[PDB]
């Protein structure tokens, strides 16, 4: 495999609060944290609901273990159909 | 300042690209995805970097190092986070009663 | 035909400020 | 600390697991509950596990969609029970 | 040869609260858990290695042991893509027999 | 009554088992088949770790072998409690000392202490 994250993952880390000019290696693991966290939310997401991957599954997940990925996910959701109404 | 005007800059405008986790997730399913599940799945692992980076800096604050983070920093971020159940593992099937 | 250009400038200068040299550690 | 202020909002809360049936499984455990306050705690502790694991279930049968009554069969209890560590495993159609 | 040394063990007990002293019963205690638990992982994935009928322990039977039993995801490696997720192989045989459990049941 | 739950009361009658509860059957059946549908799980894994196509006897085997020291594992063998005995049998007894009252180990052994519980304010 190569890095599909490598010039992407070190704007997120500037933004923070790592540096502007991060570690190659830490840039080395956090790629491999998003592939797995990816990963181990779509093997799970596709036994629950149905065997698909429709997207009112993945809100299930995020209540009960961490309550910033649901308040950010409630956000992508409503500003959609806010900047459709403006066009 | 002129830091934190830079850093609040980067902090917003930075994303995963859609064309490449919708190119992701459907090499694990195996058929087709829509686009409110790419821009949801995008969403969500940015505030996984952000659960990571945020966390991987208590690390760094803790001990006595810099701002600069070490691959040291980011072994211990996942694993204090694991331990607070925040980092799934769907291959361990776990027993609480012994 | 101003969605498509525009897209592309909110990570252009997403590679010119932050990590102009790579670094590595031991 | 968290345990004692969160005690105080504990005096006007009444557990559905009565304290006698608590304070009889601490006595199987090893200690007799003196404090009744502790009970109060163990009860409630130990009935918001069966409350998020009946949720669970419940989420699991309205993402199948059959609105009117939602029976708790074991088809929507098993993959609930697994986020947490039970893992039942019932067979069907002995041979 | 000896793997851990008293002064790494030392530094990782510093790193968590640097006003704590172990034991030397501790301490040779907690240099033989890491000796324990060398062994362990090493006896457990030869096994996977002889399974794909190969002589070189790679990284990817180290990474099924420790996810499957002792929880552990080790970042900084990276692996192959995962190949799309099977679902549900059920046999004819099952779909006939729990065909027959429906077929009492309400009629 | 299936042919493996007649077969399940002939196992109990071959041990010393002739009285039991009628519950038994039903609970020595569904560990019977929580047993195999764990080893077939495993089994499972490691035919895909191996990348072959279905599964093997030679999968079931590794599966058989690689969950009997987790899910069952044992007493500790007899080679090894001689040889954590006969160093602990070698050490002679202590003496006793004439008045010590109640004998007892020390402070940080024992379940004395002062017990402390909370002011019912």
């Amino acid at each position: 495999r190569k890095r599909l994250f490598s010039k992407e993952l070190r704007c997120m880390m500037y933004g923070f609060g790592d540096d502007q000019n991060p570690y190659t290696e830490s840039v080395d693991i956090l790629e491999d944290l998003v592939i797995e966290f990816i990963t181990e939310m779509t093997h799970k997401a596709m036994s629950i609901g149905r065997q698909g991957r429709v997207q009112v599954e993945d809100i299930v997940f995020l209540i009960r273990k961490d309550p910033r990925k649901f308040a950010r996910v409630k956000d992508l959701l409503t500003m959609n159909e806010e900047l459709k109404r403006a066009r | 300042s002129e830091e934190q005007l830079n850093r609040y800059e980067m902090y917003r405008r930075s994303a995963f690209p859609k064309a490449a986790i919708k190119r992701l997730i459907q090499s694990i399913t195996g058929t087709s995805v829509s686009q409110n599940v790419v821009i949801a799945m995008s969403g969500i692992s940015k505030v996984f970097v952000g659960e990571v980076v945020e966390e991987a800096l208590d690390v760094c604050e803790k001990w006595g190092e810099m701002p600069p983070l070490q691959p040291k920093h980011m072994r211990e971020a996942v694993r204090r986070l694991k331990s607070k159940g925040q980092i799934p593992n769907s291959k361990h099937k776990k027993i609480i009663f012994f | 035909v101003n969605l498509s250009e525009e897209s592309a400038r909110i990570l252009a200068t997403n590679s010119e400020l932050v990590g102009t040299l790579t670094r590595s550690c031991k | 600390t968290p345990l004692v202020d969160f005690l105080m909002q504990l005096e006007d809360y009444t557990p559905t697991i009565p304290d006698a049936v608590t304070g009889y499984y601490l006595n199987r455990a090893g200690f007799e509950a003196s404090d009744p306050r502790i009970i109060r705690l163990i009860s409630l502790a130990a009935q918001k596990f069966i409350s998020d694991i009946a949720n669970d279930a419940l989420q699991h049968c309205k993402m199948k969609g059959k609105d009117r009554k939602y029976t708790l069969t074991m088809e929507d209890l098993t993959p609930a029970l697994s986020e947490y560590g039970i893992n039942v495993k019932k067979p069907h159609y002995f041979t | 040869n000896q793997v851990l040394t008293k002064k790494k063990l030392q530094d990782l007990v510093r790193e968590v609260d640097p006003n704590e002293q172990l034991d030397e019963d501790v301490e040779e205690m907690l240099l033989q858990i890491a000796d324990d638990f060398i062994e362990s992982v090493v006896t457990a994935a030869c096994q996977l290695a002889r399974h794909r009928k190969s002589s070189t322990l790679e990284v990817k039977d180290v990474q099924l042991h420790l996810e499957r039993q002792w929880n552990m995801w080790i970042p900084g490696f990276g692996s192959e893509e995962i190949r799309p997720y099977k679902k549900a192989c059920t046999t004819e045989a099952h779909k006939q027999r729990m065909a027959l459990i429906r077929k009492t049941t309400k009629k | 009554m299936p042919k493996d739950a007649q077969m399940m009361a002939q196992i109990l009658k071959d041990m010393g088992i002739t009285e039991y509860e009628p519950r038994v059957i039903n609970q020595m059946l569904e560990f019977a088949f929580r047993y195999v549908t764990t080893i077939l799980d495993d089994a499972k894994i490691y035919s895909s770790h191996a990348k072959k196509a279905t599964v093997d006897a030679d999968d079931v085997r590794l599966a058989i072998q690689c969950r009997a020291d987790q899910s069952f594992t044992s007493p500790p063998p007899r080679d090894f409690l001689l040889d954590i005995a006969r160093q602990r049998n070698q050490t002679p007894l202590p003496l006793i000392k004439p008045y010590s009252g109640p004998r007892l180990p020390p402070d940080r052994y024992c379940l004395t202490a002062p017990n402390y519980r909370l002011k019912s304010l």
